[PDB]
């Protein structure tokens, strides 16, 4: 928004088959960057071979 | 009577052990009053009083 698009992250062990546990996940800001331009939509990226 | 990167205040600047997150600027306190600051020219965590 305010010109700063900020990224957050975390890494957690999970023993469950798929879905999420009851624990809390705290995410620190990685980098606070001057972005300015808004994004209408998105999609993820992939690595294939 | 200090000015840090446009932040003005008058206090006793000391060394301090409280540890910022890197992107952060001001430490604060329960009263929202400025408490700890980070010296821009060399990053160090200064108290106030």
């Amino acid at each position: 928004i305010d010109g700063y698009f900020k990224i957050y992250s975390k890494h957690t062990p999970i023993n469950l088959v798929r879905d999420l546990p009851q624990g809390f996940s705290a995410l620190e800001p990685l980098v606070d960057l001057p972005i300015g331009i808004n994004i209408t939509r998105f999609q993820t990226l992939l690595a294939l071979h | 009577n200090f000015n840090f990167n446009g932040l003005t205040g008058t206090g006793v600047l000391t060394e301090s052990n409280k540890k910022f997150l890197p992107f952060q600027q001001f430490g604060r306190d329960i009263a929202d009053t400025t408490d700890a600051v980070r010296d821009p020219q060399t990053l160090e965590i200064l108290d106030i009083t």
